[PDB]
Formats: C-alpha cells, structure tokens, sequence
C-alpha cells in the first residue's frame, strides 16, 4: 500500500520535522499538491533534527513525504493518529538498508498549529 | 468484582 | 479531555462493535448527531461480542460512544487511526472499576465499509 | 515493510476478530509463534464478523495475521495502538482487489482481556 | 485515565522533542523512573521546537511527560503507536486554556535510535 | 491568549 501520503484539510498550517538515525545522509522531500515545498538533508545516528518547518497544505490538502539516501528511495511506513478528535499526527518511518529498524529518517507532521 | 455481587 | 467522540465523513456507513471484559453488565450507547443510533447491553469476562452494527454517520458525521455500568458512566479512553490514508479505526476503552485495565467495554468503529 | 506481525507480551490472553467487506470469501489465518492458532473464513459486504476467538500469545509473544482470497494473499496494512499505557489494539486492513479500500478483511486484536 | 506515561523497553535510548503552540510559556518535564531527566521551557505560536534531547529509558523503562503553564498543570492526551512492529511513537498533547486544540505543548517520543 | 499575562 502507498505510504507517506496524507490528506490534510485545505489551506491548513502544519509542522513537519525530520530526525536522522543512520550512517547515510538522509534526504527528506515534502510535497504539497505534488510540488516540492520543503527539503531536509542531514546525517546523524543520534536522532538529530535534520529539519523542521511550517508549511501550508494548500488548496488540495495533499501532503506527501519522500525519503531518499544517496539518490535511492527508502521504504516507508506511515500512519495518522488523532487525539481527542482534534490533535493530528501524521507519522513516517523509513528504512535505507537491511536491518529494518525503520528509523533512518523519522518524519513527524502535526496540526493544528497556533 | 463488585460491579454486581 | 473529551474521549469517545469522533468526526466521520458525512453520510458514511461505519461499523461499531463492542467487546466486554468485566463482571459488570456493560451498556454501550452509540450516538450519531447527538442521538442514539445503537445500544448494546451484555456481560462477559472473556471478550465476548456484546453487539455489532452498521450505522450511517448522517448529516454532520458526529459519532459518540458512551459506556455505563449499573447507571454509572465509565471512564473512557479513545483515539482514531488512519492507515494508507483511507482505512479508519476509531477506538474506545472504558473502566468501570478500580483496576484500570480499561477493557471492561472495548468499542471498535471502522470505516469505510462495503 | 512487513505488515500484520505483532509482538505481544508473552503468555498473554488476547482476542482476535475479523470483519469482511468484500464479495470475495476471506480466509484469515492467525499464527502464534509461526504456528496456525486460528483460521476464520467467511464472506460479507456488510462488515459481518466472520470469526472471533481468544488465544494465548505463548512464550514468544509473536502474533501474525495473514489474509488471502482463493489462495491470493491480500495486501496488508497494520499498526499497534496503546491507550493509557495499558489497552492495546493491533489492527490489520487488507485489500483483495483493485479499489484499495483495504477493508475487505479487517482484523482487530485486543488485549488485555478479563 | 492517566495520560503521558509510557513503558518503554528498559535501557533503551529514545528521543524526546517538544513543540509549542500557545501564548503561554510551556514547561515540559520528562521523568525517567519517576526522576526528572529533562526539562524544556519555551513559548511559540508557530510550532517552534522548544527542546529536543536523547535520553535513556533506564532500568524501569517508565517515561512520564508533564506539562505546566504558569505553574498550572495542563490537561494531557496521549497514545503510543507502533509501525511495522519496530518503530515506536509516544505522543502527548496538552491544553493550557479553554479552546481545546491540545497543541499548546506537543511532545513526541520516538525509539529506537541509531 | 490570557496566558500571556
Ligand atoms: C548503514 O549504512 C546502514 C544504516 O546506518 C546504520 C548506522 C543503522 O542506523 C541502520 O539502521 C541504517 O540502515
Ligand atoms: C468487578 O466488578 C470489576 C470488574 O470486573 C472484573 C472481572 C475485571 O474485569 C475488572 O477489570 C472490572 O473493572
Ligand atoms: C470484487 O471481488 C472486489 C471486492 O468486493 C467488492 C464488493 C468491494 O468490497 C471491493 O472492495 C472488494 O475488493
Ligand atoms: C491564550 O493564551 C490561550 C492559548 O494561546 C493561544 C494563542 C492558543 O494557542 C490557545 O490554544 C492557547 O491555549
Ligand atoms: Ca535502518
Ligand atoms: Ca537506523
Ligand atoms: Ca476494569
Ligand atoms: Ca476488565
Ligand atoms: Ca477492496
Ligand atoms: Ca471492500
Ligand atoms: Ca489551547
Ligand atoms: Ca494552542
């Protein structure tokens, strides 16, 4: 099944934050309405924040997370969780190798903001 | 075990 | 925080299913747009299905789960989870006593159907 | 990524329940420690419970859900959710066709019981 | 029900990151084995990261998040989510006032690392 | 907003 694709309400501010846990440099692309809206790059084996930003979901509300390492797309796992019918998390894990810890790039999207 | 008994 | 309340898409069929794990008789009330659409009453200490039903979310899609034992409202925990941006689970647990296992009535809502 | 595999606490009783939303007959296998512990088979397009059972997680705690239609494995999505650090839901969706509603067999594993 | 308490695997490194979305200064305390392990302080209405740190779950694995604003405890909502049986998110929202967006301090715990 | 004070 497709992973890393989330439907947000239109024109909504959301945060997006990426963490790295791999010897390979992580490239995180965030797409809104099928266009690149943010790009994060960094390397860490200690969960360093390689990027954090506020974006807008635009007229379509379609948000997609893509992760690649040295040009190779990583395998993604994802899910969305809603607390008290209000607080939204869109969660992404990714695996760039063979150990399947799926933390190599960890991306957290949250809304609403403010 | 008290909710009924 | 409010628990057991979920916003579904309007005019959408969903399933609601209750399991019991308590010496107390569980009364599960499922409200759609603030009015009771289904009611389950059963007792089990081994996860018996005390009710399952297909309902329609109606005009505003507000769905609320209430649980009571001998007229006393149980304490609820809840969350919603979305897989591959399409499959929805709205989850409810409830505690009617003091052991805080929160399984005394477990309610699972899932959509879409068909 | 692998889907439908969950590590439960060892020697723990848990419930497993399967719902069907498809014209295809769903075959759900529940493996405990890589051995079939329960098998559900049924057909429904109205979210009918095709099987429910109480199992024991055994010494390994490994539980795997498999779904197939006419010998064809369905595409699985899954996640585990814990509420108030006590109530556990292991959730599986499955797609047996082409419309990607991933509800054709829905499997809910919950614990603790009692 | 208790919120903001999570049992991690013992002696495991985990990341903890806090976001602020409120006029009020957020004081986020992270306890490991009932002992203060980290404290974050910050204010933001644009999801600023007010703290991120790598901690160890210690011999007990018990991690508790507490949030206060101006010396008053906020109302917490929380859940844990596991993807592909490997990647763990422990999620906390908090409400310091009466609008009930529960984003005033958002805390994300993730593990494993490395 | 009153938290600001
Ligand atoms: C090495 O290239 C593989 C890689 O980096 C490791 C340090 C570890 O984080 C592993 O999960 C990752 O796939
Ligand atoms: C007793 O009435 C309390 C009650 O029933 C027990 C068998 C157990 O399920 C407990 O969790 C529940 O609150
Ligand atoms: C047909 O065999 C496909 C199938 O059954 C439909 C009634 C619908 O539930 C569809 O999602 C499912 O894949
Ligand atoms: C007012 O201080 C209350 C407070 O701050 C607002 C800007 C908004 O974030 C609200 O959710 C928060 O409780
Ligand atoms: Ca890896
Ligand atoms: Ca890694
Ligand atoms: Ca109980
Ligand atoms: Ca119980
Ligand atoms: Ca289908
Ligand atoms: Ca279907
Ligand atoms: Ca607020
Ligand atoms: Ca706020």
């Amino acid at each position: 099944a497709t992973q890393g694709v989330f439907t947000l309400p239109a024109n909504t501010r959301f945060g997006v934050t990426a963490f790295a846990n791999s010897s390979g440099t992580q490239t995180v692309n965030v797409l809104v309405n099928n266009e690149t809206a943010a790009t994060f790059s960094g390397q860490s084996t200690n969960n360093a924040v390689i990027g954090t930003q506020v974006l807008n979901s635009g007229s379509s509300g379609k948000v997609q997370v893509q992760v690649s390492v040295n040009g190779r797309p990583s395998d993604l796992v994802s899910a969305q969780v809603i607390l008290t019918n209000e607080l939204n998390f869109a969660l992404v894990g990714s695996e760039d190798g063979t150990d399947n810890d799926y933390n190599d790039a960890v991306v957290v999207i949250n809304w609403p903001l403010g | 075990k008290a909710k009924a008994c």
